[PDB]
Formats: C-alpha cells, structure tokens, sequence
C-alpha cells in the first residue's frame, strides 16, 4: 500500500536528528526524489569514491594498459581484483588487470610531493613491463591536496617515451560518490586517448560497425552480449571497458553506432562522440529474453533489411533455449518479491529479467544515480513500490524488516546482514562469483542462481527446533 | 548456447567453439595484440635472474604489495570493544573498501562509518562533519562507544581530531561523558598493523591516563592480553582457552571474535561481545600486560610501561613449540598458577605429531609472507619442523625486525639457505620463486597469481600456494582456523604435511608412468 | 646415478633415462607384455556401460571391498576400556594385521595379543592356548582386564570360549575375579562393525547380566553413550564436550580417545584413560542408553533393552543439522537439562556457514562409501547442503538400512538422482564414476586408485577423492578430525566447499586459456 | 656389556611364568640360540602368518597374475597395498598388484564349502579381467579346516580355460610364522608354474643370463640392483618377484646363475633349480657400497674376463657418488648405535650399510629366521651384541630402555612406541615410504634417511621445559 510504505518512511526517519531527517526524507519515495547529493555524515553509506569510479570501474578493466594507483597503499590494495571485469590475456606480460601497481606514498612523498617518484616509477614500469601499450595514473585523495602536477609528468614522460600516459584526477574527496569518477574517467579518455587516430584513415570500415559502450564484462557479460550482436551480422569494433584494449578505444570513433549498456558510467563520452564524430548512440538492455529481444530488434532497425533478417534468425535460434529456462525456473520463482540496491544501472535494468521469471521487484534503489536515471526507473518499476537513493544501512535493514522480501539483491557489504536475518541474498554486483547474466546464455545462469539461493534448504533451518 | 539441464557458468561456457572463434576474431580484428611468440619471449624473460636484478633495483614502483593501510587496523581494533562503532574521519570511499575487505575475509557483516568529508572540507576542515557525524551515528546505530580514526585526506589537511571531538561535546552534538577515543592513523605511515597499535593506544589513553592516581599494579590479580591485528577467530579463542585452563585470571583487550562470528538465526546483531569499557578502566590494576604481537605494538608497549607501570615481558608471538612454552611459563610466573596437566599433554600430542610427520617435512623449502609477528612465528615453527624458510618476505617489516629474524635463522642449520626481505612486494617474490624455486608458498590469496605464473613456465616449475594469512578470499571459512599455541602449531603441521602429500599424489597419479610411487600408505 | 646435493627417491629417480631404458628392455625382453594398443582398448572398455553390466552381475568374486572383518572392531571396542588388553583367541597373523591397520590410520601404538593357535589345535582345540595365553598376558603386560575375541580358525573348529575361560580360572591360570569378557567374532559373518557390537554386548553382559536385582533405572542420573566403531578422535571428544556443556551426567561406554592419542614425552604408555569397569557395572542405573551408531549396534540394543530395561531412543547418528538437533533435544528430554546458549549459538554458526557457502555446494554430485551409520549421516547432511548423493555405497549395509536411506532420499528433491548400493564394492563404484560421472568422491584412501583410473581416461573425466572415513592411510592426522555434531558438520562443510574451490582453481589456472575465471574472491 | 647383557636378559625374563620364561630364555642370546619354534601365547609377538608369507610376500608382487585371497574378507583387506613391492603396469587392465581380489566367505561358504564359489569367481575374473596371464588362489585359515579341495578346482578350471591356476595351501594356522608361507609358495611355483617351459627351447640364451631371486623391489630396490648387474654386462632374465611377470618366472630355468638376495624366502626354489636344471646359485648383498662392491666382484668372478672388467668400470663409475654420500653423512652418524628387529634377511643384511656410515648395530633380531640365518648373522655382528629371535613386545621395550640406542630400525607395529620414548625410529620394512635402499643409488637415499631422522630437531623437544 502507498499509505503503508509512506508510513514506513516516516517511522524509519524518526530515529535521525533534524538535519539528517529532513535530508533523507528527500532521498526516499514511493512511485518526487532527489539524488547525486552529498551523503549525510555518520549514517553508514554504501557509497564508494571517485577513485573507485575511475580506477575500479572505467579504467581498471582496460587490459593492455598499466594503471597506477597514485598515492598511499590502501586504495589500490582494497580494489585489487575485487571487480570481476573479465578479460583474455597473459597477466604480467601483455595484460595487467588483476595486478596492483602503486606509488605506495610514504611521508616524504606527502611533504615533498610525488612528482619525481611518479616519473621514476614510469621508467621502472617501462623496464619491467615492456609490452604495456600505455599507462594511466589514478589519483588517490592526497595527490591534489598536496599540490602535485600529474599532468606535466604525463605530458613530459609521455613525449619522452612516445607512450600514452593518462593523468586522471579522480581523487576520492572529489564528487559525492563513484559517479564523478566516471565523468572524470570519461573526460580523461576524451582528452588523452580517443583523438589519437583522428587523422588516421586506414581502418577498413563496414556499414555494420558497432561499439559496446559501458559493458565491463562482469563474469563474461560482454562476451555473452558480443556474440549475439555479431550473429545478427554486426561487427563489434570495441568493448568499453571489459576485456577492452587501448587500440579498440582508439578505433571507436570509426564505428557507425555506439551501443550504450551502462548509461550512467558512459553517457558522457557517448555525447562527445556524437558531437565530434557524428556517431549516434542508443541505450539497450540485455538482461533477460524480453529486453534482449526488444534490444536486438531496436538495434537491427538502425541498419538495413539484411541485419533485420539476421535479427529474427538469432531470436528464433535462442527461442527454445530461453523458453526451456523459463519453463524450468519460472514455476520455482513465480510471485516471489525482490528488493534491490545497486549502483547506477542495474537497479532498473535487471527488473525485466526478474519479471521474465514471474518475480516482482517491490523495492529498488541506487547508490550514485542521477535524476535522469530515476526518470528511467519510474517507467520500469511498479506502482506504489519503494524508491531509495543513497540508502543508509539502518534504513535498508528497517525497510526489509517491514517489507519482508523473498529475495534481496545488493552488494558484499549488505550480503551477510540479510543472510543472518534469514532472507536469501544474491550479490548483484559480482553476480556472487557466477554469471554471465547478459544475453540469452546469461539468463539461464541468472535463473539458475536466483532459484538455487531463493529455494535453498538452508533457509528453513534458521530457527532452532527448541527455540519455537 | 545453453543446455537447460546442464547450465555452464563463465567457465567452461567460453571454451565453447563459437565463443572461442568470437574471441579470436575480436583479438585479430581490433586488439592489435603482440604476437604470441613475443609474449612467450617476454614471459620467459620475466622468470630469469636478469629480470630479477632489474626487479630488485626498483625504488619508486610497487607491484602487488603485501600490506594494507593504517585505518584498516584501527577499524579491526575498534570492533573488539563492546558495542563500539568504528568511525573513520575523512573520505567515505575508504570505509566502503575497509568493510568490503573484511567482509570478503570473514564472510560476516563489518559495521563501520564515515563522516563523508568532500572537496569543500579540504579547504576549510572537517569540523562540521565530526559534529554531525558523531551525532548521527550515535542516534542511528546506538553504539555505547565511537572509536575515531582518520583517512589520508583528513591527515594531509591536518584536522585536529582532539579539538574536533571536544568541540562536538562542547556544542551538544554528543553527551560530554559519551566515550569517543581517537587516533590519527595516516595511511602513508607504516601499514594496517600500525593503525591497530595507534587505535589501541588511543583507547588505552582515553580510559586510564587521567585516572592513574587510584591504581595499584596487581590489585585485580589479572593479566592483560593485547592480541594485535588478528584475523583468525581461533587465535582469540585458543588464548582464552589456554588461560582459562591454567586458572589464570585475564583480560583480553580488543576481542572481536563474537562480532566476527554471530549466528545466522533470523536476526542481524550489529554488536556482539567485545572488551567492556569497565575492563579498560580497570586494566592498570592488572599484574602485567602481555603483547601477543609485540613488533606492531610498540606504541602500546611504551604507554603500558610508561603510564600503567607494567613491566611488559619480552615474549615472542606464541607460535610453534618453543614460543608457546615460553608464553605459558611466563604467564605461570606472573600469575603464580601452575601449567596444568592438560596443556602438558597437548604439548606432547603436538610433539607426537611432529615425530610422525618429520620425514615428509624434512628439508622442504618454503617461500612465505605476511605481517612481522606472523612471519617470524611461522619461520620459527618451520625451523622446529626441520623445514627451510628459503624466502621470507615482510613488506611492512623493519630493520630491527629483520635483525631479529636473521638471528633466529642463524640459530638453526635449517636457516642456512634463508633470506629475509623487508620493503619488498609479491612481484619481487614472484622472481625469487622462479630463480630460487622452493617447494611451496605459505601466504595469502594474492599468492594464487604467483602459482599460476609458475605453472605457465611448466608443471615441474609450479610452486603451489598454502593459504595461511590475511586476506584469504578464494577459500571458505579458513578464518575460523588457529595459528597460535599448540593447537595452532598442530593445524599448521597438518596443512603443511598434507599439502606435500597431495602434491606427491598428483605427481604420481600417471597410469604406468609415475603411479609406481602412488602409495596407499604414506 | 645420484647428485649428493639433490638425492632422488624412487619418484623421480626411475624417470631417469638409464632407468627408463632398463625398464623398457626388461619389458620387451622378458615380460611378454600385451601391446599398449590392446591395454588401452581393454581399459576404455572397462569404463563402459557394457563392462558395468558385467561388473554388477558378479556373484562369487569380490574386488576391492569396502569393509574389514569382525575381530578388527572387537579390538577397537576393547581398546576403549581402562587398562584392558584386547586378546584375539585364534591364529596370530590376524593380530599382526589388526595392529598394523590401526597403526597406519591413527599413527599410534595399538596393543593387542594372540594366543597363537597352530595346526595341531585344529584337531584338539585351543584350550591350552587360552590357559597359557591369559596367564602370560596378565603377567607380562599387566592389564586390569582382558577382552577376548576370535579369529575364523577358532570359530570354524568351534572352540567354546566360555568354557575355555572358566577352565583357565578353574585351573588357577588367572584369578577368578580377574575380568575376562569374551565374544565370538567370526570374520565370515557381517563385518568389522559387527565385531564391535558383539564385543561390546559381551562386555556389557559380563559386568551386568547376573547383577540386575540390585539395579534401579535412572538412579545414577546419567545417560549411557555407546559410540560404536569410531575412528575419529574428535567424535568421542565432541560428544563429551557437548554433554558437558549441557551439564548432563553421562557415561561414554568404550572411550579409546586417550589410548589412541598419548603424548610423546619420553615414555610409552600401553594403557591410557578408557571406560572403567565400574562405569560398566553401574550402567544399568542410567536413565537411558543412547546408541550413536544404531545400524551396527543391534545386539547391544537388544541387551540394554532386554536386561537393563532402558527405553533406547530412536535416534539417528548425530551427523548434520537435523540429527544433531534431534540428538540434543532427546538428551534434554531424558536428562531434564535445557540446551544451553553455547550450543544454540554454535548451531547458528553452522547455519551461517551453510548460507555463506551454499552457492558452491548447490547441485554438486557425490559418489560416497563407508559404514552404514556414517554413510546415512553424510547422505543426510549432503542433502541439507543442497548436494546430490548420486552413488551411495555400503558394502556392509543391509536391506533394512537401504530402505531407511531410500526414504531419506525420497523426502528431498536432492535425492532424486541418488541410488543406494549394498553388497557392492569399490570396483563396482569405479564403474559408476565412469558411466554416471560425479564431481567428487567422498571416501577412504582406497578411493585414490579410482581417481587414478578416472584421470587416465582423461582430465575431464577425473573424479577427485575427498578423504572422509576409515582408513585414511595416505594423509597425516585426519583421524584427529570430527564428523559428529555441529562441529563435525562445520568441518565437513569446509572440506567439501574448499575441495570444490581447489578443483575450480586447478581447472582455471591456465594462462590465457581458462584463467579468465581465476577469481581472487570466491 | 657382555655380561651386563646376560644380566639384562635374566631380569627381563623374570616377569614371565615359568613355561614362557624357560622358552624365551632359549630365544635370547649374546653374540647359543634356537629359532623357528612356535610362539608362546599372549606375549604379543610381532610375527605374521603363512598367508602373509605366501600372498603378502612371494606371490602378491607378481604383477600380471590375479591373486585370490580365498576365505573371509579380513586378510585380503589388511594386506591390500601394505607392502611396497613396486611394479610397472596398468593396474586393473594388465597389472593387479595393488588390488584386492577375494571370495569374501560368508557362513553359507563355511557350511557348504567354497569350491563351487571359487569356480564361479574364476569365470568372473576371466570375463572382467581378460588380460590376466594366470591366477593364484591364496588359502586363508578356513579353507583347509573346512575340507575344501582348491587343487581339484584349479586343475579342472585351468584345463577348461587353458589358464595357469595355482592352488596355494598357505592357511595362517600352518607353520609358526610367515616363513612356512614362503616354503609353501616356493613349492607352489615349482609344481604349477616353473616347469611349463621345460620343453620349450625357443628362448635364445646367452652366457651372461642371470636371475635376481628374492628381491621384492621395495620402493624400487630391485630396479636399483638390476641396473648395476646389466651395466656389468649381465642380462637379468627374471626378477623374483618384485615387478615380476609370470613369463619371467617361466624363463628362469634357462638362466646361467641364480642371484639370491633373500635367502630365507627363496632358498627352496633356488636349491630345486640346482637339482633339476643344474643352475648354480649364490647369495649376495646390495646394502651399502662395501657390500654392493663385494657382491659385484663375486658375481663377475663366476663369468669371464669381459664381465670382470665391466665390473671394475661400474665400480669406478659410482665411486665418486657413494664417496660423496659418506663424506656428507658419515660425520653426522658416526658412533651412533642402532638396534634392529625385522623379518628374515635385513636384520643381518643391512649391517654393512650402517657400518659404511660409522654406525654400530648393538642389537639385532628376526621375527621368523631359521638357524641357518643366525649362522650367517653371527659373523656380521660384533662380540657381546644382543640377539633376539621372535622378540616379544615387552622384551623389546625393556632391552631398548636399558641399552638406550640412538636409532631403532623395525616395523610399523614398533614405530610409534619408540618415537614416544624419544628414540629416532626408521621403518626397515617399508623404508618409511622412502627408498630404494639397494645398490649405489639406494645408499644415498638410505644415508639421507638415517640422518634426517636420527638428527631431527623434534628429538630435543620431548620433555617440557617445566617437566
Ligand atoms: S577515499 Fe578513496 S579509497 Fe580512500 S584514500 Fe581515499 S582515494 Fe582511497 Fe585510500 S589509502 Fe586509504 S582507502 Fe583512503 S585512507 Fe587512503
Ligand atoms: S591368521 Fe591369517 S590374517 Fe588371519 S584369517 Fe587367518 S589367514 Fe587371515 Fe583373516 S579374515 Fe581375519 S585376519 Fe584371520 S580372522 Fe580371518
Ligand atoms: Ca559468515
Ligand atoms: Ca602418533
């Protein structure tokens, strides 16, 4: 009930002091909501920083470049191989994604500056890792605070070594969340990488050239997407960022259409490429069969008769496969109610996949989404369902206590709380070390995963038989 | 494609031909990838002694570090106190990472807050963040205590935590008598273990510095135990177990074993167990204070000696046979309690195990890493087993510690081929295990990438990982284990020998080729 | 040849070229060996459905049995009593084997005697052997009791144990008040677990049969606990620990945990701990008697119910979650003690582990074997974990037991693809793991030869062995482990999930091939 | 010593009743002793049975044959893969050594008999293990007591299937130890296997043909021996029975010289082959460099100048290897005192290898040796050392407590007793899962094994620093 959910909201906010209460009330709603604002101090946010957004999300996945966590040891270590942005390569020789390169700032670096050290560590990178095809330097909190000039070093060392060196001022005090990092990361690609092959005319184009923008290949997601597009007759010139090479990014301006999956993280560079190079972009969704089919047809419509025929041939190929998945799994999950809390895309994008298994998303929310994301979410969510932006640990626990969902889909910091409460939980960031979840092949895994957890025998055993 | 009755996850899904062909096409078309021959050539070069010389000449670049940052340890220290909320003053990204890091290791909730300082606070300070942060946290999560540390942002801009907390109390944001201990924990100084020491000392100061007049050393007749940065539940558990067995009155100061092991029974317990405020206030009345991990508890030692007037015994970490005996004998002396028959027997069962397994362990060569105290304890126990700790790496170790370990190696013929490395990381260690190949690695999960590299050179060059330390992310529930005491020695003994025997079984499983040595009885 | 700095044992010594050539010439010259092509052909055939059909038609031949003989159990049972010598009336070869078998599993001394019946005793009986045997043992090894069992020789010739012992006392070879309980333990009836049952009932009878008029049920306020054939030290220890936590008075009847785990401290101890004679005399005064392993303690049940007049509760072996709950609640009912907060907490920590690990355990397929009670407990817990026990094999199982397990399977969607086999051995199981390949085997060390066979077909067909049960000969100190209670369940869970993850890591350790799925965090 | 030893002996014997005391007295001596007599009941002998001797020791190692443990389930199970008689093969297909085949006697078989069961199991073996080159049936205790005739079944089924089926009456009640099992097993080979190729002259013989008799290839011991003999110019036609095939055994009567390592277990068939085939046999010893060198020269002396020169070349080749072993290890073991208890050969045979590392054997003894073994032992042991035949568990502990040796070399039943007493122990049956110990390559392994245990750090830590 709308009235019930609204009274849930007042009640929860009664614990806060006035300052926090008035603010949080604006970030909670029933579909009217604000977002992309500062987090209230001391309320146990789930949010990361601009560094997590630039290094962890946008740049880190780029496999043939070396990414320097510039600053003290913490950030680079805690983010080391945390996100499963999958790639093919030989780690340590020509690929570098799972490694942690860092300037490991000590007090002398804080006091004197780390600019000479960065210059030296670039020489050391070049000596020990010759097959690297570029460097990025990801600023941690102290870099800007101590007045370092990482741009000059990149300019100088880059010119000296004839190598692409990318300064990213993604310090963790910047912005309010991971979201500003995306923008900074997008702008860094634009300024230092994307225009390298503007004068280059040697690339043999076709009418069906395409780029996957904002798919980070979590558990192989991007590969499960790529395969369908290329079966439809398209040529994926680039994947930004999952299993991405630098040369693919540089080739992207040559494509005919940018296929945007993650809007929040990659809409900035998508705008630029339309403005500068005229390349149109379109949002799509490859979560579940309904959205995948809808998406494949929308994409194919931007091309010609031949691609649209191939579109129908792909859809007909996979029809028996996904229908077999639903016949098996929909009866196991039908009517079950889901609550979600994730970053900037998946709180709305995975809703159709749930509905394809007969499940209802009764609550959803974002860590760092903008109003344009919430606009997009209004349409996808049901009437009278709960919305929460930058939810607090306290709120999220309280909402679940009352709503009593059958399943919760969030991150690692949420997982073990709700498991103790006796509610099945699925990690919707890391896919709980499973996936892919994209495409038709992903839906099969998704369905199997939601069922294994939601219907697991362990959940009927929380109460001791003498505790009743 | 997918067969509905046998769904393939990422592996082995992408081994399917159409995916294989797709990924070959992606590479050839758009990646501009170095030829495989060139890749092989460089890889092979990375395994050489030539590369290692360049590798060890590094002074600016750090690759695959074997350490974390200060506020990590401050949080873990803070969690060990009753209904205490760790609180990191600074930027919020840090706290997302701290919680996630421990989440993944302990597979438990990890409750910790930030006051979310932003760009505008850099120019003008985080005073308001503190006032509102402390008020919000107290009201929302209802802790009995808030333990404050700092991120590097807050340290660089130079926020006076003391004044900030005082101004918060002065202006009514939190009650004056609400306990809010603090510690400056700069991530560009030392490591995560340093933050534990700093946090603990800060809590020790908070509760006792101003109340020393009425305190008599030994009046409560207990022994204080400070565990240090500790990620095995069994280690907290074994110390308490052994002290209770001896009839030794004790006070474990910083005990997170309850919060890091709550039952899944239908409700989330944010706080559980922990060292009470009353125990910290009474601590100076103890007979003495024992530091279980003295090499990262320097500051705490100086305070305990300087203020409480406890003559902290010079004891190594209670690991392996000798140092557990020493620990128990020292405890006995201080407490006047005899070492019971139960612990005497347990020691003998450990020795019995050592004699049973000595033939498989003898001369076996190990590369290992971790924190200073953990590493020297492992090194000591390895020597006691007749093993050779060939590569001893401690990224966050110091000159004085290295001296102490070199001396331990000197006191044994099994230390003759051993070298202790401080300031080096796991990319350095990668080189060492290629050029001076050991039998096994003993370390944390980041070591799995080193085993992977060794295997790529060849199966005969593969150096298997033995997961002991922190963090362990790719195995489940190893955080329940024990490495201290006789119990811990027994667990390590068993892991080491069976790691050797599983490896032998793999190498001798070839039908008609090597299975002549595939013994049923070993 | 050898390099003195790097001595080679058999493996890899005989992989040297000169040995490889020598062995090739031996084969070619003198072995008259079948061509390798023919060997490969026959091997592939032995992996088929057709061979399996033949395999399962066997009536007379047994191959690689999953059981031992009665007197083995009788010895283990007798070893559990205070200062008692197990004594096997019959031929001596048996005792040499019993001792060695247990020596190899526990890596401890195993004391046991024979009366060395020879050729001539077949004609005229083993009477004099008993007389001199008892007197010699009594004098030489100085036990407080001698527990007599039999070898098949003695059973076939029909030596009356009762009379032979009575006469030994009549003639003055041993004092008439010296305890000499006996049991007929024919190797050609049942299995080793039956000898345990027979021996225990015999000892029960000895101290109680002709003393019942004195007894009153419940007068000592204790609960008798009969462990059965039990080769994990931690199982004895977990049951006592749990009952002590509840504040329940108990008598563990047959407790070998001290003798099978003496300290190495400069002296050998033949006897240690154990169930006292007087515990056995006073057993009828218990409230009730709980059989931990009821499916091989039938005879004992009949005696405790028939003579002691105890209402032995219908309880399954306390393995896994449900049966540990039922065990504890039954113990609470009988004793009138509530289940304490500590056990409730520990239960929830097991459940918490189950929730953290369920995604790797879900749908995993297991072939397993062992003794009746152990297999069903394992089967139960596997189902509680969402695992599928596809091949369930108990060589020494019976029809009534199979019905029980089939019903357990039927009450779960995870038992849908399960089949229970009784009277079948590990050579049958070998076929099953080829034709209906599981992901893992759970079993004893003999299972390593099945994994070796599967790998030879191909790595994709290899079925790794998880070592749980008896005997474990090729790993060290796993006899210290636990399989009962919440503790045992937590140990099984951890072993199972890490076995899965270890195999996943192996399969994904291929550089640039399968290492895309080589996750740091799992 | 001396003298102290006889005082030790009488003190230890005083715990026994008089019957046992009078008997055990005869089996203890100072280097005069009887042996191969029945065991006194209840004294915890370390001895096994005739089945152990026939199946476990002689027949079991034969790799291309299937050996049936005929009787109940125990004997076959406890003896499965217990002894490390190494072989090369594809187990379950053409080799079967580590497997347990059994008739798994139930009570119906005890009452009715097992002969119809044996016949059915032979058929089942043929169907499921086609590549087997022969079958043996190893009788367990009940087979003879029950009145079964495995001979008739073997003759009939063997003739039906054109297969070699060997009936062995090695029931455990027979004899007094493993020893009679050897004898029974030797006669089994003689009657049912060894004479098959009497008529067959197709095998092309050379003057340098030889057979290694009584090497069971424990941890590769036989392979370590064969390599030296063949380097010396000889052709080892057969290995009895470590890594042994049935054809190798059938070829043996074509050889020129039988090289006997284990006298106790194989002297019977060796004497037979001298009688029937005129093949001379000689004992040798390949434990340590001194004995191996001695043996190589004794063996080479039976042939011609060309083999004798190749002998000196083999000796010259390995000289720097074994000399490097002693240089490294003798100083670590010099002066250390060893006590031994093993079966029928190694209590005397390994003494030379110990002495090559400067170690003293202060006591030794056999489980099941005959007087002719003790005759051979007398020489190898020093004056006033302790001899014990069929030693009791009690005696052995007491002797060690008084004598206080630096190292004990015995079996698995002894191992964990003496480790708890704080005395270094090495398994001298199984080689503690190490080895080989035979030959020059074996000595290196032997030496590093004795050193690693005797000088292990764990032995300093038996007593707690607070008692
Ligand atoms: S919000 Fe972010 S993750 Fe934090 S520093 Fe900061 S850029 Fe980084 Fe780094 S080492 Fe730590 S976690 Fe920091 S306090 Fe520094
Ligand atoms: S002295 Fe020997 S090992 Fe013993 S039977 Fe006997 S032949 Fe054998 Fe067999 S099954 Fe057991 S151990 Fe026997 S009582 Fe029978
Ligand atoms: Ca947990
Ligand atoms: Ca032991």
């Amino acid at each position: 009930s709308r009235e019930e959910v609204e009274s849930l909201i007042q009640e929860v906010l009664e614990v806060y002091p006035e300052k926090a209460r008035k603010d949080r009330n604006k970030h909670l709603a029933v579909n009217c909501i604000i977002s992309n604002k500062k987090s209230q101090p001391g309320l146990m946010t789930i949010r990361g920083c601009a560094y997590a957004g630039s290094k962890g999300i946008v740049w880190g996945p780029i496999k043939d470049m070396i990414h320097i966590s510039h600053g003290p040891v913490g950030c680079g270590q805690y983010s080391r191989a945390g996100r499963r942005n999958y790639y093919i390569g030989t780690t340590g020789v020509n690929a570098f994604v799972t490694m942690n390169f860092t300037s490991d700032f000590q007090e002398k670096d804080i006091v004197f500056g780390g600019d000479k050290k960065l210059a030296k560590l670039i020489d050391e990178v070049e000596t020990l890792f010759p097959l690297n095809k570029g460097i990025s330097v990801q600023s941690e909190c102290p870099i800007g605070l101590i007045g370092d000039d990482i741009e000059s070093v990149s300019k100088v060392k880059g010119a000296e070594l004839s190598k692409t060196i990318v300064p990213v001022r993604c310090e963790g005090f910047r912005g309010v969340s991971q979201s500003l990092g995306h923008h900074i990361a997008n702008d860094a690609v634009r300024d230092w990488v994307l225009g390298k092959r503007d004068e280059d005319t040697t690339f043999a184009s076709t009418p069906y050239d395409v780029a996957i923008i904002g798919d980070y290949n979590i558990g192989g997601d991007a590969w499960s997407s790529r395969i369908l597009l290329e079966e439809m007759g398209l040529r994926c010139v680039a994947q930004w960022s999952g299993d991405g090479s630098i040369s693919e990014i540089e080739l992207t301006p040559k494509v005919k259409l940018n296929l945007v999956h993650c809007y929040r993280s990659m809409n900035y560079i998508s705008r630029h490429m339309e403005e500068k190079y005229g390349i149109p972009w379109m949002e799509y969704n490859f979560f579940g069969p309904t959205k995948t089919i809808e998406s494949l047809r929308a994409i194919a419509a931007k091309f010609d008769e031949s691609i649209q025929k191939k579109c129908e041939e792909v859809i007909a190929k996979y029809k028996p496969e996904w229908e077999a998945v639903v016949a098996k799994y929909r009866p196991r999950l039908e009517g079950k109610r889901v609550m979600l809390y994730i970053g900037g895309l998946r709180p709305r994008h995975v809703i159709g996949a749930y509905e394809d298994l007969g499940m209802e998303v009764v609550g959803t929310g974002y860590e760092f989404a903008h109003n344009d994301d919430y606009d997009r979410t209004m349409k996808e969510m049901g009437d009278s369902t709960l919305l929460y932006d930058d939810v607090t640990g306290y709120e999220f626990e309280e909402f679940v206590k009352r709503i009593k969902p059958d399943l919760i889909g969030s991150g690692i910091k949420e997982k073990f709380i709700f498991q103790k409460m006796g509610i099945p939980f699925r990690e919707m960031h890391s896919w709980d070390y499973s996936g892919p979840y994209h495409g038709f092949d992903g839906f099969a895994i998704f369905a199997r995963d939601m069922d294994m957890t939601l219907n697991n025998p362990c959940w009927k055993k929380l109460q001791a038989p003498w505790e009743a | 494609s997918q067969q509905v009755d046998k769904i393939k996850a990422s592996y082995p899904l992408f081994l399917d031909q159409d995916y294989k062909d797709m990924l070959a096409k992606k590479r050839d078309g758009f990646e501009e990838k170095y030829p495989q021959d060139k890749i092989d050539e460089v890889f092979q070069w990375t395994t050489t002694k030539e590369y290692q010389e360049l590798n060890f000449q590094r002074e600016a670049l750090t690759v695959n570090p074997a350490k974390a940052c200060q506020p990590l340890g401050a949080v873990l220290c803070a969690l060990g106190f009753e209904k205490t909320m760790p609180y990191v003053h600074g930027s919020q990204g840090c706290v997302a990472y701290f919680r996630s890091y421990f989440n993944r290791h302990f597979r438990e909730p990890v409750s910790c807050v930030s006051d979310s300082m932003t760009e505008d606070a850099a120019v003008f300070g985080g005073q308001q963040n503190m006032k509102d942060g402390l008020q919000n946290c107290k009201a929302t999560y209802k802790p009995d205590m808030i333990a404050v540390s700092t991120t590097c942002m807050a340290e660089v801009i130079g926020d006076d935590l003391n004044a900030f907390i005082n101004n918060s109390k002065k202006e009514g944001f939190i009650p004056d008598e609400f306990p809010v201990p603090f510690a400056h924990t700069p991530s560009f100084v030392g490591s995560h273990v340093t933050g534990w020491d700093n946090m603990f000392e800060g809590i020790a100061r908070y509760f006792t510095l101003k109340s020393m007049d009425d305190k008599v050393v030994g009046s409560n007749k207990k022994i204080n135990i400070v565990p240090g940065f500790e990620t095995y539940l069994g280690n907290f558990r074994v110390i308490k177990r052994m002290l209770s067995e001896m009839g030794v009155g004790y006070s474990l100061l910083s005990d997170p074993e309850e919060v890091l092991d709550t039952p899944a029974d239908g409700q989330f317990r944010m706080y559980a167990g922990g060292t009470t405020q009353e125990e910290m206030k009474d601590a100076p009345n103890a007979l003495n204070t024992v530091l279980l991990q003295p090499w990262h508890l320097e500051k705490t030692k100086k305070f305990v000696e300087g203020t409480w007037k406890h003559e902290v015994p010079k004891l190594n970490i209670p690991m392996g046979l000798d140092w557990t005996d020493e620990f128990l004998m020292k405890v006995s002396e201080i407490s006047g309690q005899p070492i019971p028959a139960s612990l005497t027997k347990e020691r003998g069962r450990l020795v019995d195990m050592m004699t049973d397994s000595h033939t498989w362990l003898h001369g076996k060569r190990f590369a290992l890493w971790g924190d200073p105290d953990f590493v020297m304890g492992l090194v000591k126990f390895l020597l006691e087993l007749g093993c050779e700790p060939v590569h001893i790496l401690c990224h966050n170790g110091n000159k004085r510690w290295k001296k102490a370990v070199d001396a331990i190696l000197a006191a044994s013929p099994y230390g003759k081929n051993a070298t202790v490395y401080i300031g080096k990381d796991l990319w350095h260690l990668r080189s060492l295990v290629f050029t001076d190949k050991p039998d096994f690695m003993i370390g944390n999960s980041y070591g799995k990438f080193i085993q992977r590299d060794t295997l790529h050179k060849g199966k005969e060059f593969e150096v298997p990982l033995i997961r002991i330390g922190f963090p362990i992310f790719d195995r489940h529930h190893l955080h329940r284990s024990t490495t201290l005491g006789y119990e811990g020695a027994m667990q390590i003994l068993t892991t080491l020998v069976n790691s050797i025997l599983e490896r032998l079984d793999e190498e001798t499983r070839g039908m008609q080729a090597t299975d002549y040595n595939h013994d049923l009885v070993r």
